[PDB]
This record gives structure tokens, sequence and C-alpha cells, in this order.
RNA sequence: GGGAUGGCUUGUGGCGGCCAAGCGUUCAUAGCGACGUCGCUUUGAUCCUUCGAUGUCGGCUCUUCCUAUCAUACCGAAGCAGAAUUCGGUAAGCGUUGGAUUGUUCACCCACUAAUAGGGAACGUGAGCUGGGUUUAGACCGUCGUGAGACAGGUUAGUUUUACCCUACUGAUGAACUCGUCGCAAUGGUAAUUCAGCUUAGUACGAGAGGAACCGCUGAUUCAGAUAAUUGGUUUUUGCGGUUGUCCGACCGGGCAGUGCCGCGAAGCUACCAUCUGCUGGAUAAUGGCUGAACGCCUCUAAGUCAGAAUCCAUGCCAG
RNA sequence: GUAGCCAAAUGGAUUAACGAGAUUCCCACUGUCCCUAUCUACUAUCUAGCGAAACCACAGCCAAGGGAACGGGCUUGGCAAAAUCAGCGGGGAAAGA
RNA sequence: UGGAAGUCGGAAUCCGCUAAGGACUGUGUAACAACUCACCUGCCGAAUGUACUAGCCCUGAAAAUGGAUGGCGCUCAAGCGU
């Protein structure tokens, strides 16, 4: 198995976790709207039931400008049962949801009144937008943000207002011994440059992506597989080797690049009550 | 036992890690990526080479995506490195190729496209009876 | 494996020796002398007899 | 130590048949000629003290992360490979028992 | 192979079972080289008609 | 072959000629064998073997003893309680450790260096000794955290011993009462040898003359936590 | 601390120092045993190395793969003209070891061996050895007689001197090598009446040494001159645009001693060594008088050793010629000691017997084609100077 | 202006109780106490609990040493049938590799292999080369401060440049003894290594599945020393030929474009990219014995003595 | 909502072009490497002429000991033979250190 | 106990005949048998056995350039005690 898809599993990443738990009196746990229970960290849910019940652990919905507003409303009542669920489109110019997760954090300062401040965490998975949500916050680009998963690498805090502060910490991928290197990287946790055979993982983005999405997202019909889509979308886009050869792996490369960064369209469904 | 052969006579060695070569038989892949050569020695800083009719691990990158995902052991059995006989003859093949093979020997496929080496034709007796011509 | 100083190895070297190229060598040896033999026959103080003396040191000078 | 103690124990635990993996005849037979319930309270107790072998050393290597001196250093190795060592010195009837069923 | 030396010391004789019209000629050593020719290319059953 | 194979080899065809005599010749020179190994075999062969050679001696006396001695519970419990695996069971307030060894703050304390230029600041403390921080703990942002009590370091539950019933349970640590090298130290929750700790006593079965539970007493750090990996505690009663 | 990855040391401590041979002749440091029980016999010779060339071998090897085929093999030649003995020295044995005790001459020299003792021959007067010749005319040579007599009663190790004649080499040097062999076998004074027998006699290079018989050569190597320790050593260069070289050692220390070891590898003089190299077969002791000694038993074609043009750099062997498997340490035209082995041999190599198939007599001017001239005749047909003539 | 713990360490926990040979005490029957023992620290599971850089490491090249031995040699024990091994002993002679991974204590994975053992000579401060701790001057973001600025921090770019001296080392000459030829050998160095195949033999052994070994033979790995017949490489052989631009009026024959460029190219040098070669005696260690006392049995040991490891010392080999 | 409603085609900062800015990857390419070899010019080299400087207490082979963790001079050993040339970068010297 | 006879186990472990002999110290059998030990007698022939104490000697842990009772060397000392 590849190095690669150990990432987000690392010793130091795992102290830089555990630390801004330490450090966090409200954790802001931040789920990808598009895969909520994938993204959902029960690893991370079961330290602080049993360890720290003092610490308050809030859901943050993100990207929900990429999921039917249906389903997000069905993804924050089932999340509701759980723990509180604050949707968010983060952003500086335009975000959503900044006055709820504002008036929650104020909620939690009155509640904390005796202390100096409160300490808010911020923790998921790499790229679901956590450093988006304290840019967004602050209304100030005071946190790095790159579509490329790993950006943060070490935790930083960021001063919201007097009494609080935002603590942003580098992505964690909890193991479990049923995931699969295919499932990590449609859920984002690694870098498709740096991945062998990029094919390979085609056919489940073809699976995850409804046809005719495909077919107005490339302008291009009338494949039977994997291979066919590749070779037709290379020979259409020029995306060609020496002698005219098509070059599969890259437009394999912008392929899931594109699904990652929400330009073709993709959701998960919620479960039905 | 391991895939290296007795009774093999020192030949040029054409073929190190990380060479791509074709695949001369019919099981679905295309060509081969050389990992490792059985019976390579232990010297600092060398690389592990191969030369026609050794036994070395070789990785689909071209071929069947059933093949893709697995090492295999495979037969060097055309090289293009001129190298010598024992009768005085220095010879070589117009590209490096090689055939999948089990660590007993067996051929993975059911035929062979081109000539195979001698060396390769008396050191694997499966070979020598898949081989349409023997060069 | 075992060294060429190891004594089995010896032993079994010496078998050799004396026992198969022992004769052969011996033959080859006794062939060349023949040949060489082929080619080469192809008062006392007065007369050499009696050997007389030619025509730092380890004691004290004294 | 812990390497050596883990790889130990995995070979024994691994080596064994697996009672729920063997046909009815075999897995039968060793109950009858084997106690079953000894045979897996055997194998259980060599898995807990490989697990526990693991968390000491893991809680000794954090501590030797703090240790200021070399006192406290030495102090601390003896302490773990001391609990090791009543971790294995409980294990006395069942290492007899395997060598015998083995 | 036995009986002289084992295997890897015996040497076999190949010209024993060869079928010759005069048995004297089983341990010749043929020709092969003369002035630049090869000797086998010349061998013709009836050369004597031809020269 | 199956099952006593060497056994039924043996019923057939017994051992070599010579098996007996040579066992009886080994047998015979273990005298001379174990002299040349308690003088010649060197370093921690020669002290392990001693070792083992002294308390094969005690063994044997021990033995012949037993054999010579051949020609010639302790409290009071009831029949359900025969037979069974029970303990042995054996003005001035003062505890069993009235003074220990006094730790400075040098020692309590390691400079943490901090800043980005060759000279550094060195504000920041950090505890190099076992602590206790208590429940609901939420440690200080980095810029006003002084006192550094890593996570690795800190403590929860404490192997107690009650002396009168000389048993040994494991109980959680309720708080730090007193340390008595400094109340900054009682402060900070440091366990070290001497220590008046707070241990809940639930698992010990302590009512009082009222009949209420008695879930909270003080015990006393018997050990050295930061050389033992583990905190050992005494009830004072 | 240690090093991270262990490697072999590059190059053997075994021949140091790697400096000039004190001498151009090789030296023999060891002769075989002498049993007594064996009849007399010479135990080296000397040679001119001539150059290389290419046979074919019908192998019979037992349970090699090329049994019953035929192998292409690369062999040494050596023009090899009879020695002549002329002299006789006597060893005695010594807690000092071995020391000579007396040696004699034979009364006449050759020029060619006399030209050995001078610097400046042609100012000299020649007058070595002329008191010594008249030794054999005075008293019926009683001093030689008692010469001889103590290498008889007192000696245990008994050598002729012997030289070789240069002047029927194609070699433009006229002073001759002149060496000690031993005579192993046989007592004492059989030693002594053999070298006396032989006193101004030739001896030819195929009654000291047999076909199929596998023998040592004592050679000066091929100079270098002063070379780097990467090609000196073989040690692995450094990095492209490396600082101060990168043909060279990064640490010649790194700890202490405070010195320099003897054992790091250092530039000097690479080449020019004394080389014993032992276990060579020989193939072919060809003849001088015979026209057809490169011709074989199924190669029919009528010519000599020397290849097509001559050897290059060396002329023609007309001479006695051994031929040797393989390599051997020397140069052309440079003095060769052929040296019996010092044991028995243990290997099969050594009782096997060779039957050559071809030998090549090609040009090694070039890519050359054709054996005989006669070839290249019949191959490139009449030319313009064949009509012109 | 002033500076830049150590005959330490190793393999076996701590606290509390009990027992305890013994030391003591036997006007007090207390107190120390090895060996032990007892209490705390999942029916082969779970995988939904990774718990803090103030202390900084690396890589290349290359040499040597230690043994606390992974492999190779020999040996002792084990239900060790065989095969494969496990535990231990003598042993450092000889080897101990090729890679992926920096969203990081770069440590874990993968394969080849006989095996991929661990350390020192720095790290008890410290000029061979080069990446990180690491940090002059430019700049940005985060935290703190009213601010100059400082830092919990994160990112980017950034000047030390010997050797001809002494010694050591590697090579090369040399006065004195007339010049030269042939020698000896004190001393110093020292070298080979591992695997596979054929036969044994589908035999011993085994219910079956399977499955050896000694003797003999043939190759290959790693190392070492040479060599250039052949095959590749290299071309100022500017040897021959082709070709662009320009110049000598054209042709011929040439110049220039620092070897104009291109094809072939002998010779020389070179490459496990080519070929050849690498050798035998004595004494031992662990152990296995013979004879035989101590000690009327017994005993490989005490006197005497046999055999035995890739070990030691030499020969073969290099220097002289 | 497998893609809705409301707003004057769009719902954007996921901002085009531009860059001796920093980073990852693919094809091609090759002496970066396996694993080195060869050729040319200028040096280095030797000669004629010309001719400095840095630096310099005195000097220069090691081993063990020399309490203040330091020896080059002391102690005890090993040893130890004129005068030189080309190189090397261990040590001493040598960084406007 | 399938079998268990002193010798796979659990618990008892007595008497007779005795010169003396365990409800057995080991080897052995499927169990027996058989052998052996504890103990006794005959032969022999004069001093031994056990446990401690004090001297001297060996072991009672060692790394890494080649070296140190100062060096040679020393064995009824040129070591140790008076
Ligand atoms: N469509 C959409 N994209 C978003 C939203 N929020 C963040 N993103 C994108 O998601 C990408 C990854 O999120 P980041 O801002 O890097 O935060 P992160 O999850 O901590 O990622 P890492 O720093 O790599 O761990 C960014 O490039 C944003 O452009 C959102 O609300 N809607
Ligand atoms: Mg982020
Ligand atoms: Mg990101």
């Amino acid at each position: 198995k590849e190095a690669i898809f150990n990432k987000g599993t690392s010793k130091r990443i795992w102290n830089e976790l555990y630390k801004v738990i330490d450090s966090s009196d409200v954790i802001l746990h931040v789920l990808d709207a598009r895969d909520p229970l994938g993204t959902r960290c029960r690893h991370v849910e079961k330290y602080l039931a049993a360890e720290a019940p003092h610490k308050h652990l809030v859901f943050v919905l993100n990207k929900i400008d990429l999921v039917p507003s249906s389903q997000a409303a069905a993804w924050i009542r089932i999340l509701q049962k759980d723990h509180p669920t604050c949707a968010m489109r983060a952003s500086i110019t335009n975000p959503f949801g900044r006055g709820s997760l504002i008036d929650l954090l104020r909620q939690f300062s009155v509640l904390h009144k005796d202390r100096k401040q409160i300490s808010v965490g911020l923790i998921g998975y790499p790229n679901v937008g956590k450093s988006s949500i304290i840019n967004a916050l602050r209304g100030k680009a005071v946190a790095k943000v790159a579509p490329i998963p790993g950006e943060t690498k070490v935790w930083q805090y960021v001063t919201l207002m007097k009494r609080i502060y935002l603590i942003d910490c580098p992505g964690i991928v909890p193991p479990n011994q049923h995931d699969t290197p295919e499932d990590l990287l449609l859920r984002g946790v690694v870098r498709v440059e740096n991945v062998e055979h990029p094919e390979q993982y085609i056919p489940a983005v073809l699976r995850k992506v409804k046809q005719h999405h495909m077919e107005r997202t490339y302008e291009l019909r009338g494949w039977k597989d994997h291979i066919e889509f590749l070779e037709m979308l290379a020979r259409k886009s020029g995306r060609l080797l020496k002698g005219g050869e098509p070059d599969v792996d890259g437009v394999a490369k912008q392929v899931l690049n594109d699904f990652m960064r929400g330009k073709i369209p993709w959701f998960t469904p919620a479960p039905e009550p | 036992k391991r895939g290296a052969p007795g009774g093999k006579l020192k030949m040029t060695l054409g073929l190190p890690v990380g060479a791509i070569m074709n695949c001369a038989d019919n099981s679905g892949a295309r060509n081969l990526y050389i990992i490792a050569v059985k019976g390579a020695g232990a010297r600092l800083n060398r690389l592990p080479a191969g030369g026609v009719g050794d036994m070395v691990m070789a990785t689909v990158k071209k071929g069947k995506p059933e093949l893709r995902k697995k090492v295999h052991p495979a037969v060097i059995v055309r090289q293009a490195k001129p190298w010598k006989r024992f009768d005085g003859v220095f010879l070589y093949f117009e590209d490096n190729a090689g055939v999948i093979v089990n660590p007993k020997g067996e051929m993975k496929g059911s035929a062979i496209t081109g000539p195979v080496g001698k060396e390769a034709a008396e050191l694997w007796p499966r070979i020598a009876s898949n081989a349409g011509v023997v060069m | 494996a075992k060294s060429a100083r190891a004594s089995r190895i010896k032993e079994n070297h010496q078998r050799f020796k004396k026992n198969i190229a022992g004769p052969v060598e011996a033959a080859r040896l006794e062939r060349l002398s023949a040949k060489l033999m082929a080619i080469a026959q192809a008062s006392g103080v007065k007369s050499g007899k009696s050997i007389g003396r030619k025509d730092s040191s380890i004691v004290f000078p004294m | 130590t812990q390497e050596t103690c883990s790889e130990k124990f995995g070979a024994i635990i691994s080596s064994f048949p697996v009672l729920s993996d063997q046909h009815p005849f075999h897995r039968d037979l060793m109950n009858i000629l084997y106690d079953a319930d000894h045979f897996k309270v055997a194998l259980g107790q060599i898995s807990t003290a490989k697990n526990l072998i693991e968390t000491i050393s893991r809680d000794y290597v954090r501590l030797l992360k703090y240790a200021q001196s070399l006192y406290q250093c030495k102090q601390l190795k003896r302490a773990a490979l001391g609990r090791m060592a009543t971790l294995i010195k409980r294990l006395k009837d069942p290492l007899i028992y395997l060598d015998q069923v083995r | 192979e036995e009986a002289n030396g084992g295997a890897g010391v015996f040497n076999v004789d190949l010209r024993k079972d060869w079928i010759l019209e005069n048995p004297e000629w089983k341990y010749d050593k043929i020709p092969e080289i003369f002035d630049g020719k090869n000797v086998y290319d010349y061998i013709d059953p009836d050369i004597d008609a031809k020269l | 072959p199956q099952n006593e194979y060497i056994e039924r080899h043996r019923k057939l065809h017994g051992r070599r000629l010579d098996a007996e005599e040579r066992a009886r010749k080994k047998a015979a020179r273990e005298g001379h064998k174990n002299s040349e190994n308690a003088q010649n075999l060197r370093g921690l062969r020669a002290k392990l073997y001693a070792k083992q050679r002294h308390a094969q001696k005690i063994q044997m006396r021990k033995a012949i003893k037993q054999h010579e001695e051949r020609n010639v519970p302790s409290d009071p419990i009831p029949s359900y309680l025969l037979d069974r695996a029970n303990p042995t069971t054996a003005a001035r307030f003062s505890v069993p450790i009235p003074k220990v060894r006094g730790i400075s703050e040098e020692e309590m304390f390691k400079v943490v260096k901090t800043g980005k230029k060759t000279h550094k600041k060195g504000w920041k403390r950090i505890v190099t000794k076992p602590t206790f921080v208590g429940p609901d703990f939420t440690r200080r942002p980095v810029k006003y955290e002084r006192f550094i009590r890593p996570m690795g370091l800190r403590y929860k539950k404490a192997n107690v011993t009650h002396p009168t019933l000389n048993v040994t349970v494991q109980l959680p640590i309720l708080s730090v009462k007193k340390n008595p090298s400094n109340p900054l130290y009682t402060q900070l929750g440091v366990l070290t040898k001497g220590t008046i700790i707070e241990v809940n006593v639930s698992d010990l079965g302590i009512v009082t003359a009222s009949g209420k539970i008695a879930w909270g007493r003080y015990a006393q750090i018997t050990n050295n936590p930061e050389n033992d990996g583990c905190v050992n505690a005494v009830l004072l009663v | 601390s240690h090093r991270k990855y262990e490697a072999p040391r590059h190059g053997s401590l075994a021949f140091l120092p790697r400096k000039r041979a004190a001498r151009h002749r090789g030296r023999v440091k060891s002769f075989p045993k002498d049993d007594p029980k064996k009849p007399v016999h010479l135990t080296a010779a000397m040679g001119y190395k001539a150059g290389m060339t290419t046979i074919v071998r019908d192998l019979d090897r037992p349970g090699a793969k090329a049994h019953k085929k035929e192998v292409v093999e690369a062999v040494t030649i050596i023009d090899c003209p009879p020695m002549v003995v002329v002299g006789l020295v006597g060893y005695i044995e010594t807690p000092r070891g071995l020391r000579s005790l007396t040696t004699v001459w034979a009364e006449h020299l050759s020029d060619e061996v006399k030209r050995r003792f001078y610097k400046n021959w042609y100012k000299s007067k020649k007058k070595a050895f002329t008191k010594y010749a008249k030794k054999y005319a005075e008293n019926n040579g009683a001093s030689i007689t008692r010469e001889l007599e103590r290498i008889k009663k007192y000696c245990t190790v008994v050598r002729v001197l012997a030289h070789t004649q240069i002047r029927k080499t194609p070699l433009k040097q006229k002073k001759a090598h002149l060496m000690e062999i031993q005579i192993n076998g046989g007592s004492v004074a059989d030693k002594v009446e053999f070298g006396r027998s032989l006193f101004e006699k030739p001896v030819t290079i195929d009654t000291i040494f047999e076909k199929d018989e596998m023998i040592d050569v004592i050679a000066v190597t091929k100079g270098h001159g002063f070379v780097g320790v990467t090609a000196r050593w073989g040690t692995k260069k450094l990095p492209r645009k490396t600082h101060k070289g990168l043909r060279k050692v990064a640490c010649i220390g790194a700890w202490h001693p405070s010195h320099v070891q003897w054992t790091v590898a250092r530039a000097g003089q690479m080449g020019y060594h004394h080389r014993t190299s032992v276990n060579h077969k020989i193939y072919r002791i060809g003849k001088g008088d015979d026209e057809a000694n490169a011709s074989t038993e199924t190669d029919l074609t009528k010519k000599k050793i020397t290849p097509m043009g001559g050897f290059v750099r060396y002329g023609e062997v007309n001479n006695d010629y051994v031929m040797i498997k393989g390599s051997v340490p020397g140069v052309k035209k440079r003095i060769m000691t052929l040296r019996k082995s010092l044991f028995t041999h243990t290997s099969r190599k050594a009782l096997e017997k060779v039957e050559l198939k071809w030998i090549d007599t090609s040009s090694e001017f070039g890519h050359g084609a054709f054996q005989t001239a006669a070839e290249k005749k019949q191959f490139m047909g009449t030319l313009k100077k064949d009509l012109q003539t």
C-alpha cells in the first residue's frame, strides 16, 4: 500500500489533535455536506464522550452550496439528534450561517463568563473547510486556505472576539480497517498528483456521479466504460502524448481533482426516516 | 525453492532494476516493470540486474487491470544488450522482453510471440515447450 | 560453505593428490626427465679431489 | 524488549490451530483430546499478556520522554522490564499446557 | 558410468555406436577447414563424375 | 509417523549400544563439570550461574531439614470463610512518613525557551514530576500558560493499601491535599513521596458510626512516582 | 560512531606497497619442494611474450554445460627460444637461511650473456670471464673440480644458471636474460653431474614443460605511472562539481589517530608490479622448425602461429612457442618466467587433455577476416597492380 | 572586557503484609534478614481512546576496532522420524543489500538475500562536502502590547574565499662501501567468500504428505590480482569520405567557422559492458574421548594423552 | 431539488491575463545514477629569465601515566640514519575568527 | 482408573518375621514381571564423616588505535605474612 494513504494518521498530526482538544473548551467538528457520515469522526467522539464530558462538541456541516437544500436540511435533522448542528458556507465575501455560528459561540462564552475566555478548536478530515470557517467567522484571511489537502500543518490561534479564541488544527483521518484507498481518495485525504494509476478510481467517480451530470460537465456522451470516457475526454481536450496518444493518466487526474474541488455535481442522499 | 536457476553461465546483464520490458506472452499484460532480480548479491550502491533466462519480480504498468495490482515472477527471454555465448558469438535482440511465470516456472499465459533466447529455453522447460522459435 | 583452509577440504584434496593427480604428474615428470637425459648425455691437493680452501665477524677481535 | 515479547507471543498465537475455523471432525477431536475451554483460555491469556506488555511499553516510553536524569531513566527502564517480567511470570501453567499440546 | 568414476567424471564415447562402412574409421578426425573453405560444403557423393 | 512413534521405536529396537554407559559417565563427570563452571565462567553468565546454584543449595537444605523433621488458619473465621484465600491481617496523629527529601524549584521546574532569535525568552516552566490536574480540566492557552503539566505525566488512580485490612486496591484520586515541599507544588497537584492525597474509598467498604458511607479519605504517597511509573499510597487510619 | 551500511574494502593489503618492481626480470621467490626419489629435472624456464590470439577447443569436461561442444577461448603466445646452461650454484642450509657456497661457470660464454655484465658493452674491452676461462686449462681444471666436489659434498640445493638466446627473437635488445633454475629430484651428486653434463648446451622448452600441464607465470605488470585513487584503488567517484576535486577520497581521516592511516587509499604509482600468477594451462607447445604448427587435426590449412601481418609491436615467432590459456601479468616483448606448480593439482582441469580444432591467425592490426594471404587473394581476386606487374 | 558526571554503565518494578536459614538477644525478646510468597497495577478480544521539540539530527566518501554473533564453520540439548527449526556454547576469519515514504521527532513498510547483527573511534564542546535544530540585515500572516517592538508561532530569500610551511601518509630518487651480475631472508604486510545445480536419490526416514547427508562433479555471488585475442565505448590518426556558409575567377587543390558539423575509423587506453586466475601444513577453543589418581565406587585431568571451528601461527603471495 | 425558490444573463473571491515569485506531478530527455572509461586545450610538471606574500616563542614520530578530564618539552616504554622530488588534506598552523 | 499390583493420582502409612527391609528411592510393564535404592549380613582392615572458621588462589561483567605492578622480567620468587 502506498504511503500517501497513511496521511492523516501520523503521530505528529494526532499529537497536534490532542493538543488542540486539551486546549479547547468547544470543539467544532466539521463535516462535508456531500458525505457527512463519511467525514464523521466517531473515534474522536468516543474519546470526548469517555474522557472529557466537559468539552462541548458541535457539528458544522460545511459546503452546503454543493448539495440540495432539502438534503442539507435532512442531514441537519439527522445530526441534531446527537449534537447541535450548524450549516455553513465558509467564505469571506459571501458566507452563510456566520451569524448563527457567532451567536452560538457567544452563548458558550456567556455560559463560561467565569473564565477569561473560551477556546474553540476545529477538527475534521482534511479539506473539509476548517480554515475557511475560521476565515469566514473572522471576515479576514487569517488562516491559509487551499484545495490541496493538508494545507494546515500546525495548530494556530486566531482571536475572534475579546473572549473567543479559535484553534485551527491539521486534518486527521482515524484508522478504520474497512476503509479502502479508493474510499480515502474519494473522501479527499490525499493529493491525486502523488498517487499511482489514477485510472482505477474513475469507476468509483462514475458510480458516485449521475451520468447526465458528467455529460453536461464535459460536453461528452456515448462512452461504455471509464477507459473510453477518458480517451474521448483526452482527444477532445487535446491531452495528447507523443504521436497523438491520449493522456489518460492526466485526464484521470483532472477528473479526480474536479470531483474533489466541487466542479462535478455529486452528493450522498440522506437516509429516509 | 527460490527462482534463481542453476547451471547458468555468466552473461552480460542488460536489464537493471527500474527497466520496462515488453511482455512476450498472451497473459494480458503489455509491459513489465522490473523491481527485483532473483539471486542478486549484496553490494553498496549496486542496482540488481538480470539477463536472458533470469527470473525477476515484475509489475505490470500497461495491461489488464486484473494483472495491475500484483507482483509477478517473470523470466527474461530477450534482451537488447549484446552478450556472448560460449561459442564466441556476441548477439542481441531488438527489444527487451519477458514472460510471466509462477515460482515453480510454469507459464501464466498460453503462447509466446516472437523468438526466445537459448538460455531461457534450457533453463525453463515450459518456455521451451511454449516457444515457436528458439533462437 | 566450507573454506579453503578447512580441514575436511584439505583431506579431500590430499586424497585427490595421492590417488588421482599423482600418477599422472609422475608419468609426465618421467617423460620430461628422460628427454632431458637424452639432451644431457648427448695427489688430492694437486688434483682437486681433496677439497682445500679457496684462493663483520662472529668473534670479538683478539 | 516489547518487540521481542510481541514477536514470541504472536508466533505462539498464530501457530496454534483456530478451533472456530476447523472442520467439525478436527474441532471435536481437539475438544476430546484437549479441553477446548482450557485451550482457548490459555491462548487468550497469551494474547492478554501480549497486549498488556505493549501497553506497559507505551506508558514507559511516554514517561521516558519526560525523564530528566540517568538515574530516573534507569529506574523507569527497570520498572518497565520488571512489570513485563511479572506479566510473563503469571503465565507459568498455560505455557506448560501449550507445550504439551504442541 | 558407476564403474568408471561416476557422474561428472565418466567420459562417454559418442562415436561408439556409429554405423560406418569400415569400423576402423569410427575414431577418425574428420576434416572441417581447408584453406578458408568448408569441407562439408564441398562434400558431394557424386564428386568424381563432376570432377 | 503418528502418536508415540519414538517410544514405539524404543520398544522395537532400543537405544544405541553405549547410551546407558555414556549417560552414567556424564552423570559421574557432573561434579567436575560444575566445579569447572564455578571457577571458569566469566561475567553475567557466571553471576546468573552463581545465583542459580545458591537457590538450589537453599532448596536442598530445606528439603534435607524437612526430611529430618518428618518424624515428630490463624484468625477465627466461620465455616463459609474456611478454606478460602484470606489476607494474613498482620495521641500523636503522625503520618507514616513525617519527613521526606526536599525538592528544589530548580529540580521541579525546567525552563522552556521560546522565540525565534538566538537569545530566547525563558518565562515558561515545565513540571518534571507526575501531577493530578483534577476533573473538568481545560488547559490554559499558550500565551498565558506559565506552568506546563504534560499530558503523559498526569495520573488519575493510585494503588492504595489499607494497613489494618492488608488489602491493596486501585482507587481514584480525588485531590492533592498537601505537598510537603511547597504550597505551589500542592496547588499544581504534584504527586511526590510523602504527599497527602485524597482518595475515593468506596470500594473498601467503610461506614461511619451513624451508618453513613465514607467515600473520601486521606492517603500518603509512599514511593517515587517519577521513578516508578505508578502512585503507591497508604491510607491514614 | 559506526559506519551505517557495511561495504567490503577497496583493494587488498596482500600487495603492498604499490611501488615499482625492484627488477625488470621476474624473481622466482619459491621453487617446488625437492623430492630426492624423483628423477632430476629443471623447475623453470624463460620466454618472451609475443601477443594473444583466439582458438576453438573441443571441450571434454563431464558435468559442464559445454561438454562435447566447441568453446572459443583466449590464449597468450610466448616465444621460447631454447636456453643455454652456463653455470651451477650450490646452496647450503644455515640458521640464517639458504646461503650460496660457490658457483661454477662454463669455459665458453656467449657475447649476449657477457653483455649482461656491462652497461657500456660497446666501449668495453669485453674482458669478462677471460681469466676464469684459463682455470679450465690450468692443472686440468683442478679448481673447477674442487668447486664441483664442494657443491657435491656440502650443498643441498643445486641450481643451473641459464640464459636466453635473445638474438633469435625480433627484439632490438641484444643483452640476454640470465636466471637460476633449480634442479629438483635425485641426489646432490646427481644434480651436480647433471649440471656439468648440461654445461654449454641448449635446453628447449618442450623438455621442461609439456602440453596439458598447468604452470605459473612470473612477470612485471604493465606500468601506468602516477594514478589517482579512483583508478588506482577502485574508489567511488564524488558527485559532479565537488569542491577541491571529485576523483578523490573525501575523508582520509575522521577519527583518532591524529594521523593518516597506511590503510587509506592514496594516489601514487600504478602498475609495474611483480606478480606470480598460478594455474595456467598449456594448450600447445609448437615447434620452431614445424611450418604447420598452427594447424590442427581438423584444420588442414598449413600455417604458422604468427598472425597475418605479424604480431602487433612484436614481429614474427620463429622459435618454439608456448600457448597458454588466458592472460599473463606482463606485456609484449617482456621477459616471462614459467615455473612448475609448487603443489600437486586438485582440479580436473589439470587432468584434462586439450584438443584444439582451430587457431586464429588473422590480423590483429584491424578487423582481419583472412587467415592467410592466399585466402585474402582468393577472396579479393585479380587487382589492378596484378596486371600492372 | 570576560567565557565557551567519569574503574560512571548492562537482565530481571514499586509499595504493603507474611514466612524465613541465619545475625543478634537470651537482667529487655526487641530489632536486621537473603531465599521466597501474597495483594494492586480477552474462551486467542477489540480495532469507535495515536495524550506536548527547551535540549536535534542526518546523508555522502572512506578506514579501522569491539563482541554484547544476524549469516557462514564446528559443537551440546529438545517428539529433534525426515525436512524445517528452537534453546545454548566456541568463535569477529568473512559478509551484513536494493528501494518507496518530509501535510515530518523522517521513522515505519516492501522486496532481494546466506543474512540483511549491534556498537565505538564525534555526539563527556569544537575548519573535508552538503540538507534540517538555525536564528544578522529585506518581507508577509497569527498572538500579545497604545507604540517602538516582543513572540505560542507559520512562510519566503539570503558573502568566508588556505596550503607553497612542519609532521603524518602515498609514491619517486639518492651520498658514503670500485663497478656490476646472480642470490639469501630478518622484519613488516597477507585473502578469499557465499550460494546453486548434477550425482548420491525420490534413497535413508515416513501412515501419508513429503524428504536429506558424506565422497565425487559443474557453475554462479561478493572480493582480489591481472589482461586486451574477441565484442562494445572512446577519435587530433584531424586517416578517408560526405556536407553548410564564406574566400582563393571556375575545376583541381585548399583556408577560415578556436576540432564548423556528420559517417566510418586502425592504433592506444579501456568495461563482470570483455576475458583469465585465486594455492596447504602444524597447533588449538567449545566439545567428544583413552588410560588413570585424588576419594578401596567413580571420574576426559591431577601426572600422561587422542581427536577436533571458517580460529591461531606459518607456507604459497607482496615489499626487501 | 440527483438539482429549488427569489432577485436586473448571473448568484461570483474556486477572479482571467502577466511573473528570473514559492510547491507537487506527467510526457519527452538524458553519464544524476548502476559504473565508470576515453579524447582535446590551458595549467599543474621540467628548463631559461623574473620573482612575492600570509605566517613564524622555540620546535616538530608515537604509546601509557602526568588528580584540577589539557600536553609538544616531564616519567616509563616503543624506537630511531644524510640529503631530497611530486602529490595529499589526518594533525599543528590557517576564517580582515 | 479402560487398565494402575510400592513406583499416572488422592488420603492414610500399621503389624508380623526380623539380622534387616519404606504400605517404597529410582529404572521398567498396558498391567504384571524384572532390575535398583533405603536397611541388614559375610569378606577386608584403622581411622573416618558432617557443618562451620581463618589464610592464599579462581569466578564474583567487559567494550572498542597497540601498552603497561615504571619497564624488563620474576614461580622452594624478584609474590604474600612475621
Ligand atoms: N463550495 C464550497 N467550498 C468550500 C467551502 N468551504 C471551504 N471550501 C473549499 O474547501 C477547500 C478546503 O478547505 P480549507 O479551507 O483548506 O480548510 P481545511 O478543511 O482545514 O483544509 P486543510 O487545511 O487542508 O486541512 C478550500 O480550498 C475551499 O475553497 C464552502 O463552504 N463551499
Ligand atoms: Mg485548514
Ligand atoms: Mg487544504
